[PDB]
RNA sequence: GGAGCAAACCGGAUUAGAUACCCGGGUAGUCCACGCCCUAAACGAUGCGCGCUAGGUCUCUGGGUCUCCUGGGGGCCGAAGCUA
RNA sequence: GCCGCGGUAAUACGGAGGGCGCGAGCGUUACCCGGAUUCACUGGGCGUAAAGGGCGUGUAGGCGGCCUGGGGCGUCCCAUGUGA
């Protein structure tokens, strides 16, 4: 569903950061008890909705929304919510230009399907040992950094971070590109240069996962057919 | 449909051990005389690539000039870097007066008579990239109000 | 010291803009109000009112913004462009109906005190007056 | 005084017919349908990229050299012209037009501008009854320019009215072909004649 | 007044030369008082006073209900903005 | 005129052919305004490009905070004369 409980948000999902923020966290900030500052839960609602509204609005006329989280906090939680949407993602080092640019950088995923389909192909044994290993180590790279962008032959319709800050490289382009955004923050990144921010704790999987998770569900219930709550609490903290 | 014209061409140079290599720098406005202007700089090893990368540059760039007759709703002037580029509206049978650089702008965006004067640094490059925002900074009657009503 | 409390206001408003705010005070005066008076009947602000700042008489002044564009930059376009001080302490302005301004072909107005009260560069063509050039806004 | 000498050779050195000539420069030719490009040694050999003043410079020397007037008497029109208030450049050729050894060349009356200007001069033309020769006469709405009794002859005047015959005259003009005579009736707009002739570069070339 | 130092000066070296750099001597001067001189890369190469426009960290010095907040200073990185 | 042309292939010297521009004129020199926004009232500068006084104190001078009243000098409107 895309109702969601202020309670199960009761772990981490608000505010980590202290200091090391940006003071543009003005609205999207209730108090500074105990070092870090907590986010006012309250708003983050309202602009949940708000972004929700625009997600589903979007899911719900066949879109495409291109997740990206290199972060180790929430690396793989992005795989099995990107995969359990059948939709793109960056769980690697995100590359420049892969929008303003995509142009060119897909050519690099056109080296892949071709490497792909050659993995059982009959002209295989017949080049040298010595030029097979290579190929499939450079197999193995591409399927490295573009599992999640292997998909998506065009821009995506807009895009969801993990973390502005981490990624400003990647909001960059695709804000040169007019491609709306959606994304988690904490205090660390400035808000403005987000279209639909999920203000929370964009570290720390429990509050993380708690949203992408149903989240994701949402993006689901845009077609039809929502299923068992995807992987998850596994060795969460 | 659209119309190009580069206004400007040069030829840097580096240098390296043994001699010195050229690239070459293209200065091209695009327009359509409706009232859509475009600016872009090229630059490539040689001329052509450059003066066609250029109108590629010059597409991706382009303008809502808001024309009350062949001329700009309002009086302005924008200062970019060192250079400053005066626009003052003008009535019908006047012309464009201004340099080589601005007219060549003005054209490709219609406007029949306006007056204008490039002050400080006369650098076409500079000049190129200020009439611009002179032109992204119009706005009319309308543009105008509908911020003076506010919610 | 304030050589220029007109101005000071002006120039308080400048710098909030500038950096996109709800509103910024500035110590009360006849005067001064009267100014403001133009800016909230020509759209050009919100409003304001004679709040208080510690037993201090201010004017909490609110500002307009244009819709939040997008793409690089999503700061709004101002609504307030542009505000500077005319007829200075260090130089005072007069123009009589028949010299008055013409701000960006009407696109813009302008405010100056007259023996009729505080006008704009119409209604002082309208009446028939003139007096002191305050500034201009667009 | 005026010009003298070749003007097929101009008819082409701005690339493009001005009739100059009667039936010569408009005939299969000002010298052109043979040679259709600049006089000089340098005739056969490809142009280079006419800068922003030349461009001004040959738009500008070409609408002189068609009403075939010196520098002199011309831009002291451009410049009582521009004097004027609305567009200058559409009041430009209002004053060109108004000439008297122009009338005479539309009129029929004469094939060239130069054969009109013999004409004016020699005083074999009419205004109002008047005998009037001198070129540089303004003419104004109702004139009527005819031709003079001792004149009223010559088998060069019969032929040029006769020739005058299966043509027409400009929405400005109107020609008593079996009688001599005719009339400026209007100022004629940039509409009323269309030309090779761009005014607005004419203007950017005055404002040097 | 004069220990140390040290323009000028003398001697030893180096060098083609070495009126320098290096070594040994050495006078004014460097020190005090009084009276002059009034210059300088006298520099942050940034005149003085007031108001307005994000913050992060280090340090000196106050005041407080003393994790902190608050005032006056002294550095660094930096919002917006200015700048060739 | 400025940038610069001439060193045995000079569209830059000298002549020729040809062309461009004007025409009883076409050139030159000199002088004034323009471009020069390059004295910047309109309409500029002073960290490193020329430019912050070596630093204070202070004279005259310029400038001056919130409310209210008299005066109405400046300022503003109208009217009239004069501005042949
Ligand atoms: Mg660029
Ligand atoms: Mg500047
Ligand atoms: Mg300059
Ligand atoms: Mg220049
Ligand atoms: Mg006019
Ligand atoms: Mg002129
Ligand atoms: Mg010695
Ligand atoms: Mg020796
Ligand atoms: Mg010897
Ligand atoms: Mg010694
Ligand atoms: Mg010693
Ligand atoms: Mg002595
Ligand atoms: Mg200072
Ligand atoms: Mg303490
Ligand atoms: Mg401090
Ligand atoms: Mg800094
Ligand atoms: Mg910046
Ligand atoms: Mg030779
Ligand atoms: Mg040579
Ligand atoms: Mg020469
Ligand atoms: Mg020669
Ligand atoms: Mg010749
Ligand atoms: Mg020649
Ligand atoms: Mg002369
Ligand atoms: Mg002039
Ligand atoms: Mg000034
Ligand atoms: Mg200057
Ligand atoms: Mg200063
Ligand atoms: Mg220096
Ligand atoms: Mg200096
Ligand atoms: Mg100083
Ligand atoms: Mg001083
Ligand atoms: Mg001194
Ligand atoms: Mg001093
Ligand atoms: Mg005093
Ligand atoms: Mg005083
Ligand atoms: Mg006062
Ligand atoms: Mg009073
Ligand atoms: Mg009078
Ligand atoms: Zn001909």
């Amino acid at each position: 569903e895309i109702t969601v409980k202020e309670l199960l948000e009761a772990g981490v999902h608000f505010g980590h950061e202290r200091k090391r923020w940006n003071p543009k966290f003005a609205r999207y900030i209730y108090a500074e008890r105990n070092g870090i500052h907590i986010i006012d839960l309250q708003k983050t609602m309202e602009e949940l909705e708000r972004t929700f509204r625009f997600i589903e609005d979007l899911a719900m006329r066949g879109g495409t929304i291109l997740f990206v989280g290199t972060k180790k906090q929430a690396q793989d939680i992005v795989r099995m919510e990107a995969e359990r949407a059948g939709m793109p993602y960056v769980n690697q080092r995100w590359l420049g230009g892969m929008l303003t640019n995509f142009k060119t950088i897909s050519q690099r995923v056109h080296r892949l399907e071709e490497l792909e389909a050659l993995f059982a192909s009959p002209e295989i044994e017949e080049r040298p040992k010595k030029e097979q290993v290579r190929l499939k180590h450079e197999l193995e790279r591409l399927q490295k950094y573009l599992s999640g962008f292997r998909l998506l032959k065009r821009l995506p319709d807009a895009i969801f971070v993990v973390d502005p800050t981490k990624e400003a490289i990647a909001v960059r382009e695709a804000r040169k590109l007019f491609i709306p955004v959606i994304a988690l923050a904490d205090t660390d990144s400035d808000p403005d240069l987000v279209d639909y921010i999920i203000p929370g704790n964009d570290d720390a999987i429990r509050s993380i996962q708690l949203i992408l998770s149903r989240a994701v569900d949402l993006i689901i219930q845009a077609r039809g057919g929502v299923v068992e709550p995807s992987p998850s609490y596994a060795l969460v903290q | 449909d659209f119309e190009e014209k580069m206004i400007l061409i040069r030829r840097t140079a580096r240098m390296q051990a043994g001699g010195r290599r050229f690239r070459f720098g293209a200065l091209v406005v695009v327009g359509d005389r409706q009232g859509r202007v475009g600016l872009g700089f090229g630059k490539a090893p040689e001329v052509p690539l450059a003066v066609q990368k250029a109108g590629y540059y010059a597409r991706r760039n382009m303008v809502e000039v808001p024309l009350q007759n062949g001329t700009i709703p309002h009086e302005i002037e924008v200062e970019f870097g060192a250079s400053k580029i005066v626009l003052k509206p003008a009535a019908p049978g006047t012309g464009v007066i201004a340099g080589a650089v601005p007219r060549a702008i003005l054209e490709l965006a219609g406007v029949t008579d306006i007056l204008t004067k490039e002050l400080g640094s006369r650098n076409p490059i500079n000049i190129a990239y200020a009439t611009m925002e002179a032109l992204r900074q119009l706005r009319t009657k309308a543009d105008v109000e509908r911020l003076r009503k506010g919610e | 010291m304030l050589t220029d409390p007109i101005a000071d206001m002006l120039t308080r408003i400048r710098n909030a803009t500038r950096v996109y705010k709800e509103s910024t005070d500035v110590p009360a005066s006849r005067f001064k109000e009267e100014i403001l008076r133009i800016l909230a009947r020509e759209g050009f602000i919100k409003g304001y009112e004679r709040v208080d700042v510690d037993g201090k008489p201010y004017l909490r002044v609110y500002l307009k913004y244009g819709p939040r564009r997008q793409g690089p930059d999503p700061r709004p376009e101002q609504v307030i462009h542009h505000i500077r001080r005319i007829s200075k302490p260090g130089r005072r302005v007069y123009v009589g109906v028949k010299e008055i301004p013409r701000v960006r072909r009407g696109l813009g107005i302008a405010i100056l005190s007259t023996s009729k009260g505080v006008l704009t560069d119409r209604e002082a063509r309208k009446l028939g007056v003139g007096g002191e050039l305050i500034c201009e806004v667009w | 005084g005026r010009y003298i000498g070749p003007v097929c050779r101009l008819c082409r050195r701005e690339g493009v017919k001005l009739y100059l000539k009667g039936e010569r420069c408009y005939s299969p030719k000002c010298a052109m349908e043979r040679r259709p490009y600049p006089p000089g040694q340098h005739g056969q050999k490809r142009a280079r990229r006419p800068s922003d003043y030349a461009v001004r410079l040959r738009e500008k020397q070409k609408l002189r050299r068609i009403y075939g007037i010196s520098e002199r008497q011309f831009r002291n029109l451009f410049e009582e012209a521009s004097k004027k208030k609305g567009v200058t450049g559409s009041v430009f050729l209002g004053l060109l037009e108004s000439r008297l050894d122009n009338v005479v060349y539309r009129l029929g009356f004469a094939v060239s501008r130069r054969q009109a200007r013999q004409l004016v001069r020699h005083g074999h033309i009419t205004v109002n009854g008047r005998r009037v020769d001198l070129p540089s006469y303004r003419v104004r709405p109702g004139d009527e320019i005819a031709v003079a009794e001792k004149s009223r002859n010559l088998e060069l005047i019969r032929q040029n009215l006769e020739a005058m015959k299966g043509r027409k005259v400009g929405p400005w003009l109107s020609l008593d072909v079996e009688g001599m005579k005719g009339k400026f009736l209007r100022l004629p707009d940039r509409e009323d004649l269309a030309l090779p002739v761009n005014e607005q570069l004419v203007i950017e070339f005055y404002s040097r």
